[PDB]
């Protein structure tokens, strides 16, 4: 995910080294960013990893939708990410329109007036509310970063990060085993590893070979 | 079948018979197993089979075990069970019917249920803190998935969601064989209309229905049970 | 009664001396409308039913529900008892409590000889019960391939609509029987009939088995 972190450095890595001179920087920093696509890798590992490099608090959403907004009002400097909401008018669109009003007043506070510096959040949307939320957000003040499925170059490094945590043989080729993991997104590789450790357990071996990873490839390709 | 017995088998009993392997076999928290399906009886023969395949302690606590006037008895009971579990032996906690104790609430008329669901949040964070070397298993079974709290269904906590099919053909064959194996074997007794009819009219406790059929076949005028007390036992209960 | 123990336990000389001493005991029944023929056929004794049928006991003696002894001999798996009851002229299409026939219960035990003797005497191959289900639904519901095959030796139908609208192919695919589905389809099964749930036999089969079902239909 080198392209995703390279494109997110300006979004999350920007308030890291210079949190105080935002009043001096008059380049109109964007208020939030959205990442649409299969939430394989980038919903928790990216936000908690780059936010773990920021060394700041990480508040999550996880009617009961207003007390967390008051807590977000108290602890304003943080990284808030939508995780539970990412799943004709009617009463259900009025109750949902209460949260639409919550994000409209998040654009009225964030875009209204900067109370405290370092207010940067990340959106998450993958359903019809892409055309509805995008119908209500005509790209006026919003960072548009496209979230593509992880390519092969995004599979070698996510395979390394998701391979260092467990055992690995010294005679495996990451090129072919990375090119032989198709499907939805980067969570499929996590399906190969997490669904391969059970075969390493069943086989009763100290390490994992490339043939076991190929078996997990066949498993995830039969589950897709 | 064998899907549920295999998934609970290798996902449940294989990690149970291994100590401190969690951070060496590809660390994951598949500690929560959730079952579903109102029409299937369940929760009895699976718990018996677990209690026979393994020889350890078992904490059978139906969800309504802490519904009392004392709101503070909850954390004392589940905390004593937690400490005796982590200290004595890796037991298995059977939490049943989470629908009545896993429902959202906004008003304060039912403040007892909100207080015990805040206890459920307390142990919901304790299980997050107990991710390192916890000596207990937490299985779960529910019959309603509409009003469940989103915190339980969040990944990492309940990573096992098994389902029950409406036709329990293999469970009917095993539940009739397990009762006819001890009872007198009649060559007239058929199992095809009694494996095809419960496909339409499905129900629970079929073994208890066979026991009631034996209680109707204890008249001593009929030496072995037959279809009369089978279909009669069906139409009665 | 006492003749229930005599015919149940297989007392030869006690039952012979009991009938020769009191001929009324043969016609006497218990409180469940079950004569000695039902106990000696449920027990599988040959000589006792040869003596009772030798004296000329009515073969169509039905109980309170309607269970004829031919269902007991058919489900009993004893070929000789079927030879005796069919020799005396038993009703091959006797109606029991649930409207079934001895073909369903002879098919339940996977007895080929009983099925050949019953169907040879003039039994209906497409005999439907109260639920409009034939022997192929149950034999396919357990996995009796050769029973369905010997049912196809008499030119039986393979598209009997069940009480829910399920053909024998629906129950064969629901039982996860590949060879049985390929044989029924290869012998004239219909894949276009739908049940009350509006589900085709292709959708009922899991793992992409409908593609090879229709592949064998067109091939």
């Amino acid at each position: 995910l080198d392209k995703q972190i390279k494109e997110i450095k300006e979004v999350i890595e920007l308030p890291v080294k210079h949190p105080e001179l935002f009043e001096a920087l008059g380049i109109a920093q964007p208020k939030g960013v959205l990442l649409y696509g299969p939430p394989g890798t980038g919903k928790t590992l990216l936000a908690r990893a780059v936010a773990h490099h920021t060394d700041c608090t990480f508040i999550r959403v996880s009617r009961m939708v207003r007390e967390l907004f008051v807590m977000a009002r108290e602890h304003a400097p943080s990284i808030i990410f939508m995780d539970e909401i990412d799943s004709r008018l009617e009463g259900g669109s009025g109750g949902d329109s209460e949260v639409q009003r919550t994000m409209l007043e998040l654009l009225n506070q964030l875009d209204g007036f900067e109370a405290t510096k370092n207010i940067k959040v990340i959106m998450a949307t993958n359903r019809i509310d892409i055309l509805d939320s995008a119908l209500l957000r005509p790209g006026r003040i919003d960072r548009k970063i496209e979230f593509p499925p992880p390519n092969e170059e995004a599979r070698l490094d996510i395979l390394k990060i998701h391979s260092r945590k467990m055992n690995l043989t010294r005679g495996i080729n990451l090129r072919k085993i990375a090119e032989l993991m198709p499907g939805a997104s980067g969570a499929e590789v996590k399906g190969v590893c997490t669904e391969a450790g059970m075969y390493a357990l069943r086989e009763r071996r100290v390490h994992v070979t490339q043939e076991d990873f190929e078996m997990a490839v066949a498993k995830v390709m039969q589950k897709d | 079948m064998d899907i549920q017995k295999q998934e609970v088998r290798e996902a449940v009993e294989l990690p149970l018979t291994h100590f401190e392997l969690y951070k060496q076999i590809g660390i994951d928290p598949p500690r929560g197993v959730l079952m579903y399906g109102p029409p299937g009886c369940g929760k009895t023969m699976l718990a018996k089979a677990v209690a026979h395949h393994t020889t350890a302690a078992f904490i059978r606590v139906v969800g309504s075990e802490f519904v009392q006037k004392y709101l503070g008895e909850g954390p004392r009971m589940v905390r004593d069970v937690f400490r005796l579990a982590k200290e004595n032996a890796p037991a298995i906690i059977f939490i049943d019917e989470i629908d009545a104790i896993a429902t959202k609430r906004f008003d304060a008329q039912t403040g007892a249920d909100r207080e015990v669901q805040r206890i459920l949040l307390e142990l919901l964070n304790q299980m997050d803190g107990f991710d390192q070397n916890v000596n207990v298993k937490v299985i779960m079974a529910t019959n309603r998935a509409d009003t469940l709290d989103p915190a339980l269904l969040r990944p990492g906590r309940l990573d096992r969601k098994i389902e029950f099919p409406l036709p329990d053909r293999r469970q009917k064959r095993l539940i009739f064989s397990t009762i006819t194996s001890k009872m007198n074997l009649s060559e007239e007794v058929d199992l095809e209309d009694y494996v095809a009819r419960p496909d339409k009219i499905s129900g629970a406790d079929i073994n208890s229905i066979c026991q009631e059929s034996g209680m109707l076949a204890v008249r001593e005028n009929r030496y072995i049970v037959l279809a009369k007390d089978f279909e009669k036992a069906y139409k009665t209960v | 009664l006492m003749v229930c123990n005599l015919a149940y336990s297989g007392k030869l000389e006690e039952l012979k001396e009991s009938i020769l001493a009191d001929k009324s005991l043969a016609t006497r029944t218990d409180q469940d409308s079950r004569t000695a023929l039902h106990w000696a056929c449920s027990a599988g004794h040959t000589e006792i039913v040869e003596f009772l049928l030798q004296l000329g006991v009515p073969v169509n003696d039905k109980d309170d529900a309607g269970w004829s002894p031919l269902h007991i001999a058919a489900s009993a798996g004893r070929d000789e008892i079927v030879k005796a009851l069919l020799g005396k002229g038993a009703q091959v299409n006797a109606v029991n409590q649930n409207g079934c026939t001895p073909l369903h219960y002879a098919a339940s035990k996977n007895r080929h000889e009983i099925a050949v003797m019953l169907l040879e005497g003039g039994a209906n191959p497409d005999a439907k019960d109260h639920y409009e289900a034939t022997a192929m639904h149950r034999a396919a519901a357990k996995g009796n391939l050769k029973m369905i095959h010997i049912l196809l030796y008499y030119k039986a139908s393979t598209n009997i609509q069940d009480t829910e609208g399920n053909t024998p192919l629906h129950l064969a695919c629901d039982e996860e029987r590949v060879e049985e589905a390929k044989l029924l389809v290869s012998q004239g099964a219909s894949i276009y009939i739908e049940n009350k749930e509006e589900k085709t036999p292709l959708q009922v089969a899991k793992g992409g088995l409908g593609l090879i079902l229709k592949r064998m239909v067109e091939g």
